[PDB]
């Protein structure tokens, strides 16, 4: 038990006379607090609430001369309960709506006092960070969601942030597979935000999410375009069969309304028109225009040539709808 | 499957009765919208078709093709 007893003496010496109230090297240069993150998972990107749920291993290494030890050659990994007895950066996520450290089996924290003094503090944090989502072109949209990391109290003179390993600081984002979002790219930034009090240190980890159109192309656009195609068929039915033609148009319009109401789920109420909203409106007003075209045809009937007007109406509708569709897609794609 | 079979029976009915064919086809198309919406609510919005939306979409195309064929025969009269 000589080795373990000696290690106990060393740890007792380190925690002896250790003032948690003072940052490392108080009355001295800013302490460089490196950060590295391992994104365990990103899930439940709540467009309705404009936020995403992030689960990550949040390591943050910094130098500290007080905790330096030399007797033991190995890297002590003390119990996670010693974190409360040690100074840590007062880091806080600025755009965090609610966050918590995972509970079982014990509070998921890590402490690892290296011989030099470096401390590898780490946490397994789940945070529902919020990113203002610009859904103007949704679903054919991208989102620049981020996790602003900042020191609440200390200023740049007292603490400095930086990604440890630089572009290699953040890991595991590639493996993530969100259900409807492809993480096209992630970018790491270092800033010194100038507030009223002073220049605070800042880090920003932004994932440029991109919407997966496969589900939206499956359920949103395809049924709508099919229903719209049905409306043109009423032009083939001819005018003498008034009842069948008007029945067809009536079914089409009510189908469009049902589509709109059922698709409204899981959508916020941003004022501007969404791309899905624009396309649904376009198809719906086009179907209504088809019904109005039938009305015009019947009114002309009451007032040979009606068949010729029907002939022109035949070709115009697919062509004009195709032009409108191409305009929509090229504008948005 | 039952709706698809109903779409086929629309062929069996007649060709001279335009309104009946029209009504049958349009209502047949209407049903599949609710059917498709109901299935997707439980699942997460995974981009790839989960092989259930695949079957639903194939049936949707089948009934829509029944409408297309109905219109094609209607033209000749
Ligand atoms: C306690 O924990 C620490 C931290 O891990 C251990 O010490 C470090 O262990 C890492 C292993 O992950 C070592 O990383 C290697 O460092 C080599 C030299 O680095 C020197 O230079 C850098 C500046 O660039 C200093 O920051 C660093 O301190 C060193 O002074 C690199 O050359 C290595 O890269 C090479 O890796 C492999 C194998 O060599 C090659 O095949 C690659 O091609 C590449 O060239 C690697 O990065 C690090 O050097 C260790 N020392 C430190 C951090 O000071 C302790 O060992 C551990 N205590 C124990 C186990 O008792
Ligand atoms: C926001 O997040 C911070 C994160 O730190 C929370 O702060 C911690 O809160 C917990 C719980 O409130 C604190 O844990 C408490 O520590 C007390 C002091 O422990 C020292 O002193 C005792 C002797 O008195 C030593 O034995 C011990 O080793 C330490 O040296 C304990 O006295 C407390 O005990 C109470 O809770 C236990 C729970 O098991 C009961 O069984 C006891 O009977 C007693 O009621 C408790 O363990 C922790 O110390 C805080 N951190 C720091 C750094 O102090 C905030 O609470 C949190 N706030 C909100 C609003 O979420
Ligand atoms: C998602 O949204 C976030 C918002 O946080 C964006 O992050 C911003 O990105 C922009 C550009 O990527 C940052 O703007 C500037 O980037 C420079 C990149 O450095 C390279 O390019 C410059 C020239 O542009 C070269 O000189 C340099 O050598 C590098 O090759 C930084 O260098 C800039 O900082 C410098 O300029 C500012 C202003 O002049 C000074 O105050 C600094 O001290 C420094 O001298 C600057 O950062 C911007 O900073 C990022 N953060 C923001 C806006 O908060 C993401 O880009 C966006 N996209 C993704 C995918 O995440």
């Amino acid at each position: 038990p000589s080795n373990m007893s000696l290690v106990k003496e060393t740890v007792d010496r380190l925690l002896k006379g250790y003032d948690i109230r003072l940052r490392p090297d108080f009355g001295g240069p800013p302490v460089a607090v490196g950060m590295n993150i391992d994104i365990a998972s990103i899930d439940m990107v709540s467009e309705v609430n404009m936020d995403y749920t992030l689960t990550m291993y949040f390591q943050q290494a910094w130098r500290d001369k007080r905790l330096s030890y030399n007797v033991i050659p190995l890297n002590l990994t003390l119990d996670n309960r010693v974190a409360d007895q040690l100074w840590v950066p007062d880091t806080y996520f600025l755009n965090d709506k609610k966050s918590f450290v995972h509970g079982v089996t014990v509070k998921n924290r890590m402490i690892r006092l290296h011989p030099d003094g470096t401390v590898l503090y780490g946490l397994r944090i789940t945070t529902t960070a919020a990113c203002m989502m610009d859904l103007r072109r949704y679903p054919l949209d991208e989102q620049n969601c981020t996790l602003e990391i900042e020191s609440y109290g200390y200023t740049t003179d007292d603490i400095e942030f930086y990604w440890r390993g630089d572009d290699n600081a953040v890991t595991g984002v590639t493996k993530i597979e969100l259900p409807q979002f492809s993480i096209v790219d992630y970018k790491l930034i270092t800033k010194k935000v100038v507030f009223s009090t002073g220049s605070y240190p800042r880090l920003s980890l932004s994932f440029k999410l991109k919407r997966n159109i496969g589900y939206f192309i499956l359920q949103t656009y395809m049924p709508s375009i099919l229903i719209t195609i049905l409306s043109w068929v009423s032009f083939w039915i001819n005018y003498d069969a008034s009842a069948a033609r008007v029945a067809l148009g009536i079914t089409t319009v009510l189908t469009m309304t049902t589509i709109n109401t059922h698709l409204r789920e899981t959508l916020p109420k941003i004022p501007y028109v969404k791309a899905i909203d624009m396309y649904l409106m376009g198809c719906f007003v086009f179907v209504f225009m088809a019904l109005l075209e039938y009305a015009l045809v019947n009114y002309i009937f009451f007032g040979t040539d009606v068949n010729a007007i029907d002939r022109w109406s035949r070709i115009f509708f697919p062509v004009v709808f195709s032009f409108f569709n191409i305009v929509y897609w090229l504008y948005y794609v | 499957i039952m709706t698809v079979i109903l779409s086929q029976v629309s062929f069996w009915l007649n060709r001279e009765s335009v309104p009946a064919r029209t009504v049958f086809g349009v209502t047949t198309v209407l049903t599949m919208t609710t059917l498709s919406i109901s299935a997707r609510n439980s699942l997460p919005k995974v981009a790839y078709a989960t092989a259930m939306d695949w079957f639903i979409a194939v049936c949707y195309a089948f009934v829509f093709s029944a409408l297309i064929e109905f219109a094609t025969v209607n033209y000749f009269t």
